[PDB]
């Protein structure tokens, strides 16, 4: 029962660094692809082949597929500590990088790399036996995550189809802008990921560096900071499918149970408890005081208000030591809760799921380890905040025709700009639809 | 705020009135197994009567 | 024949159906409105002492 | 079927009505009368020392 | 020589069922290597029941084992009392409804029942005298109440003679623990409630109940909800295992509980329940298992049953006891209660009495009333029925495989229908 | 922007609250019809006796 | 077969009744354990009036605690001979009384008193042919007075035809424990002139110039005091319990006592109470043990009869005795002091003979009087809530919770009327 990951561009695979360690060092895999034989930590030998599989006497090898334009950061990685862990044509890589265009990284550049990594895939995937979905990681920032990501979302759809999509895009933030072009290959991949992939869990940079300050008390943080927490979730809703517990939800359980409407599909994701060890035994750990943690707004992988918004559906990973009556009882105390509102059509919304292994912390961190943690996936309607936003920031340069000069020079024009905009209003539309 | 507090006054007062009928409910479930009893003695009284 | 024999019950059961919740809703009537009066008999009583 | 529903709904409907506003005028004259009993038990209590 | 052939769908049935070979097996005195090692003979003298006595001395249940997805089946075999489940049985997909009844109903039940069926049939010709089939399936998820209706199905056209006993553990209101439950529920009860020979509800809001008030478990978990269930299922069925003075077959509870034909959806209870603490403060005296039994927080089902009016009632004793004190007391209810009872028929609750009690116990008392107070649990998932479909919500999962509105319009209406025809008599 | 922040909190809890005290209502008034018919019934074996 | 439940309400009712079962175990052989490790058969003849046999021996006493802290209750438990009790009947809020009338007779009595009826119901249901209820609080705080009261009405209310002792420590004005000790008093006194069916009234200022005198004691912590209280409350009904020569049950009692239905108000002591080193030499015959019987510093109530005058007396003895000298004695005393005595009623004495002494002793006696001299206690604790009730002190602790001043002016009332009547006769 495997899941394959495909990372692509910057933040692609940096959080692919950050997971592809989580993940390891979870399962006890050594850094050179082989487990200690003196000492074996207690799991199940068919739990580490989700990710890592074996290739002849001894040796662990990664699912997964890193692709980028650049050479930089992919041959850093290659000199990094994963050496011999990740196959040599895991790590796929061109030689001039899209340099944050949509177009050249789509149309130009896109067109002769995406060939070879499909192919990869397509031979792995074949591998794999029992192949749950396809999980991708990008930013929709950039150029090199969002053009061929496109591109490759596309091609995965046209070639497979039935397995599930199960994207984790990085937004630009409200405030703080990473680029400055940034709206526009942002607009141009939501209109293709709208209705190609088939569920994205959003991320952002503002909505964790403020969740890093207040809970961590780290006052500069960095990527590197970020991403290990980002791992952490990933994790945390794969863990029904790696390990065993009580109350399993497999990767069609968030998708049977949290996208009522084909095109109604976008997912707030929250992580409780976000503890340093100076507080970790200071404070006293419970389900209702994570549960809490996790519904309160500013515990948020998304910078967004969902008090604005009515809840739809939310989904609960829990880890470690959790009795199902204790979860029972807080969800019936946050349902009773008078802050968080629900849309009139859904008297069922809270899919729990319960797995025995509690998280693991990697040396180093800021987070502690703790007996517990919690998950929640929400499909909520205060996400159209965001595009809403996003729209309005975009107009004010889309009048203009600035910057627009690039992306018609390397061959499209303003007629998919202007469908882009149109398609995304009409998903602001539907939000504003669903919300009655 | 002043319209906050004014429902929540009526929302307590609502619980109360639910609470009072619920006793009331009580009160009333234990007469009718009082009465049914009654019932059963006075007609066996009666077939010994006759 | 299974959606024959349920129109059969189904016209059973709007006729038992009929004739109990109008029963029921007169005799609740007639019960309440007779407490009502006794409450009032009592009302007029104490004014009269008063 | 839609005949059913939409009579046992009206029946429903107007028992709700009958009980709810029975009740508000027996909680009037419930108060009433407790005021009138406690006039009564003032005026039993106050006539204690009066005198033939 | 009266064989009950039990069979068990999903995780939730499974682990119900591993609960249930646990408690019968250790009654009936085997190891869990899974040979015999009781002591007494009334105990040997009916292992044809649940066992297939094998050459080398390993006895073997005849319980069928379906799911979609090996982690079940793992879950239930790695656990105690696992060992002895005959590895034939073990079918099982490898793929997984995800709580939708289409994709267990329609595709991989449709494909997974050709296998089941040819278990569940050699396994039935493999016995002389068949008594019955039993179903132990939840209502919430979809390889249980998925492919657990259509193998239902199936059984009573291959069978269209046999007692069918459906313990069917329905959903909650305020217990969610899915979204599309009330989907899931009202679909399988729909072609249960046609096919089911007596349907035994149950739920997870009054074990925990249970567990808080009288067992005062301060963490009931489901090794202790699936204990109970294991020891009612384990109860239902005294006569046809154990000697006594006034047997009781699943024949003789269809007949005295079901008045009418769509009217057989029962309410359970289980006697004695008392804390650990209080085992040996309290009096296991017949007066005191009724007064238990006949309470409203002693049952299995989140129905109030003070509601509406019993149509009928049985009570199976099991232990040396006098049967003029358990027909005193069983009348004196109705004496008592006549209210709670319907006016046209006499006599509401058949008891019985079996000898022996069960391990550890010494007079034990199992009740099925069939009542009209069970509208009530259908009434508020009909609610969430007609809520969710108002709005269409996530109706393209399920007709994205096959489904159409037939089924869901077919639904609500014989929900309805249902609880109309529990409210007429009231 | 601290002001009309409190504000939109303060209207959200207003109207949820809003509905729970709708919803007690409605509570009150099955509670209301329950009891009514139990002393209906206590009033029919009442005459009985 | 006659039988009496026992209710103990509050902290001082539950530490009396707490003493009380030590005694009554003691005196019927039983061991903290529940088993009986006694020595002759005439104990457990009549066990039945305050125990049950709950499986083999192990004796479960017939009483329900109430309060509403769990610091008493688990102190009981953890004191010798609070290992028999049963967890069910436990009951207890976990607020705080507050020691406010309002607070323990309208707010946490509407919150657990149906509860509480539910448990002495089931008790009073499970005992076949009922004789009475025992109940043992104080009349100077707020869940003494107000939990205790509202369930003795309640349970007036439901079995109307009980007779009903009360046990009620009112307060003495010497010890004054805390301020409103008036105010509950009066609103307590209040309904059980009108509800209950005899309170037998003691204090702790007689109940420690008695073990400053009599027992001679140094430091008498309250388990002197609780011991005497037993020891009174062990006697009260021992005909029951064991055969007599001329045996006398509680109504009997009650009968003879009460003249009108309005002065049942019980003023209670022991015999003999004799110091431990002074004993040795003491001489127990009839013609002492009735002198200190009628010795007006025995009595556990600050009012002397010598101030008032006799309606009807009770003396119980216990031993082997002559009839005819007890006869004898209660005329000769009746002839001395002709004054104390009302005359329109001759022979204002009634006499009863029980056949088996306590633990050790081997005679004992107890007195119950009506005298009309009690009417001191209520004419002081009207004092001094009128001393109150002028400036409104400490009353909005009770208006907010909402009574009104028309309920404290028909309980001073109430009172005032009730030492008319007392004095009206003398
Ligand atoms: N939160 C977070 N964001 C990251 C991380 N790494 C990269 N990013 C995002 O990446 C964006 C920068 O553009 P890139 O995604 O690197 O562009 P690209 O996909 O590499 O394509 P090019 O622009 O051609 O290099 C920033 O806005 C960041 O939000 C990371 O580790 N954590
Ligand atoms: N009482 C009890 N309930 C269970 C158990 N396992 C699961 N459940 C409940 O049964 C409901 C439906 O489970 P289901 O989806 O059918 O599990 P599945 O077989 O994997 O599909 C869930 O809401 C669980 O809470 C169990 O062992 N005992
Ligand atoms: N005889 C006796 N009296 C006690 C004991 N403990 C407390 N008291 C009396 O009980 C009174 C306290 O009243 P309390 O029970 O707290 O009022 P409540 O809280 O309403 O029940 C004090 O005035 C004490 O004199 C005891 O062990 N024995
Ligand atoms: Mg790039």
């Amino acid at each position: 029962r495997e899941v394959i990951s495909i990372h692509i561009g910057q933040a692609g695979i940096q959080v692919g660094n950050a997971c592809w360690e989580l993940y390891c060092l979870e399962h006890g895999i050594q850094p050179d692809g082989q487990m200690p034989s003196d000492k074996t930590i207690g799991g199940g030998d068919d739990a580490f082949n989700t990710f890592f599989s074996e290739t002849g006497a001894g040796k662990h090898v990664p699912r997964c597929i890193f692709l980028d334009l650049e050479p930089t950061v992919v041959d850093e990685v290659r000199t990094g500590t994963y050496r011999q862990l990740f196959h040599p044509e895991q790590l796929i890589s061109g030689k001039e990088d899209a340099a944050n265009n949509f177009a050249r990284g789509h149309y130009t550049i896109g067109k002769e790399i995406v060939d070879l990594a499909l192919d990869r895939i397509r031979k792995l995937a074949d591998n794999c036996t029992g192949l749950q979905g396809f999980l991708v990681f990008n930013a929709v920032g950039g150029g090199t995550g969002s053009g061929l990501g496109s591109l490759l979302l596309e091609r995965l759809s046209v070639d497979y189809g039935k397995k599930s999509k199960l994207g984790f895009t990085v937004y630009p933030s409200p405030q703080v802008s990473t680029a400055v072009v940034e709206p526009y290959n942002s607009v141009l991949s939501t209109h293709s990921l709208l209705e190609h992939t088939d569920v994205a869990v959003m991320l952002d940079n503002e909505a964790i560096y403020d969740i890093c300050r207040r809970s961590l008390d780290i006052e500069r943080p960095t990527y590197t900071n970020l991403n290990r927490l980002i791992a952490q979730v990933i994790s945390s809703l794969t863990a029904s499918l790696r390990f065993d517990g009580a109350l399993n939800v497999d990767i069609t359980e968030f998708q049977t149970n949290l996208v009522p409407y084909p095109r109604i599909h976008f997912m707030l994701s929250s992580y409780a408890p976000i503890i340093s060890a100076e507080k970790a035994y200071h404070e006293q750990l419970s389900v209702a005081e994570i549960t809490n943690a996790a519904f309160e707004p500013a515990s948020m992988m998304v910078k967004c208000d969902p008090r604005h918004g009515k809840y739809m559906a939310c989904c609960l990973m829990y880890r470690g030591d959790v009795v199902p009556k204790d979860v029972n009882a807080s969800v019936a105390t946050i349902k009773t809760k008078r802050t968080i509102q629900f849309v009139d059509w859904c008297p069922t919304g809270f899919k729990c799921g319960i797995n025995y292994q509690p998280p693991t912390v990697v040396p180093g961190g800021d987070l502690a380890k703790v007996q517990r943690a919690v998950c929640m996936i929400s499909n909520s309607t205060a996400i159209g905040e965001i595009f809403s936003r996003l729209d309005h920031k975009f107009d004010l340069m889309y009048a203009k025709r600035a910057f627009v000069h690039w992306y018609v020079g390397e061959g499209m024009e303003e007629g998919e700009f202007s469908e882009a905009r149109e398609d995304l209003a009409a998903l602001e539309k539907d939000f504003e639809e669903v919300g009655a | 705020f002043q319209k906050k507090r004014r429902l929540e006054q009526q929302l307590e007062g609502q619980g109360k009135a639910i609470k009072g009928l619920t006793s009331a409910m009580g009160r009333l479930h234990v007469d009718l197994t009082r009465v049914n009893g009654l019932i059963a003695a006075n007609s066996a009284a009666r077939q010994a009567l006759a | 024949k299974r959606i024959t024999e349920q129109f059969k019950d189904l016209q059973s059961k709007f006729r038992h159906f009929e004739l109990v919740d109008t029963k029921k809703y007169k005799e609740v009537w007639g019960m309440k409105e007779a407490d009502v009066a006794a409450l009032v008999r009592q009302l007029l009583q104490a004014d009269k002492v008063l | 079927k839609s005949s059913m529903d939409a009579f046992r709904a009206g029946q429903a409907e107007r028992l709700k009505q009958l009980s709810l506003a029975s009740s508000g005028a027996m909680e009037t004259l419930r108060g009433k009368l407790a005021v009138a009993e406690n006039v009564l038990k003032l005026a039993e209590l106050a006539r204690k020392y009066e005198t033939e | 020589m009266r064989e009950i052939v039990h069979i068990q769908g999903g995780q939730c049935g499974n682990q119900i069922g591993a609960k249930f070979w646990e408690v019968v097996s250790d009654e009936h005195g085997i190891d869990p290597t899974g040979t015999y090692h009781g002591d007494s003979d009334l105990q040997l003298e009916r292992i044809n029941v649940y066992f297939n006595e094998a050459t080398g001395g390993r006895y073997v249940p005849r319980a069928i084992l379906m799911d979609l997805e090996p982690g079940t089946m793992d879950s239930v075999r790695s656990g105690p009392y696992g060992q002895i489940f005959r590895p034939d049985n073990f079918v099982f997909g490898q793929t997984g409804a995800g709580n939708n009844w289409a994709k267990g109903h329609y595709t991989e039940g449709a494909e997974l029942i050709d296998s089941v069926l040819d278990v569940v049939r050699k396994e039935a010709e493999s016995c002389d005298c068949l008594q019955g089939f039993q179903v132990c399936h939840s209502l919430g998820g979809g390889t249980g109440s998925g492919m657990g209706t259509l193998l239902i199905s199936k059984i009573r056209e291959e069978y269209p003679d046999r007692m069918m006993l459906t313990f069917s553990v329905v959903p909650s209101p305020k217990v969610s623990d899915t979204v599309v439950e009330p989907y899931n529920a009202t679909l399988s009860v729909h072609q249960l409630v046609e096919n089911a020979d007596e349907c035994m509800v149950l739920d997870n809001e009054a074990l925990y109940d249970i567990c808080f008030r009288t067992l005062k478990l301060t963490t009931p978990t489901f090794g202790d909800l699936n204990h109970l269930i294991s020891a009612v299922m384990s109860g239902i069925t005294c006569c046809l295992r154990f000697p006594g003075q006034l047997n009781a077959d699943l024949r003789k509870l269809a007949v005295n509980l079901i008045p009418f034909p769509r009217l057989h959806f029962f309410m359970v209870g289980f006697t004695p329940l008392t804390s650990r603490g209080s085992q040996q403060y309290r009096a296991l005296t017949v007066p005191e298992l009724t007064q238990q039994m006949w309470d409203a927080k002693n049952m299995m089902c989140a129905a109030d049953p003070r509601h509406g009016r019993y149509l009928t009632a049985s009570a199976l004793f099991r232990g040396r006891m006098s049967t003029k004190e358990v027909d005193e007391q069983m009348l004196n209810v109705q004496n008592k209660n006549s209210s709670y009872f319907v006016e046209w028929i006499p006599n509401n609750v058949k008891s019985s009495v079996c000898d022996i009690p069960p391990k550890g116990l010494k007079m034990s008392a199992t009740f099925i009333g069939n009542s009209t107070a069970i509208q009530e649990m259908f009434k508020r998932v009909s609610e969430q029925f007609t809520a969710m479909f108002r709005r269409k919500a996530f109706l393209h999962w399920y007709t994205g495989e096959g489904m159409d509105e037939m089924e869901f319009t077919e639904a609500e209406s014989n929900m309805n229908d249902l609880v109309s025809e529990y409210q007429q008599y009231q | 922007a601290k002001l009309d922040e409190t504000i939109s909190t303060l209207k959200l809890e207003n109207d949820m609250v809003s509905r729970q005290v709708k919803g007690s209502v409605e509570a009150r008034e099955k509670a209301l019809v329950d009891h009514d018919v139990l002393a209906l019934e206590v009033k029919r074996l009442r005459d009985i006796l």
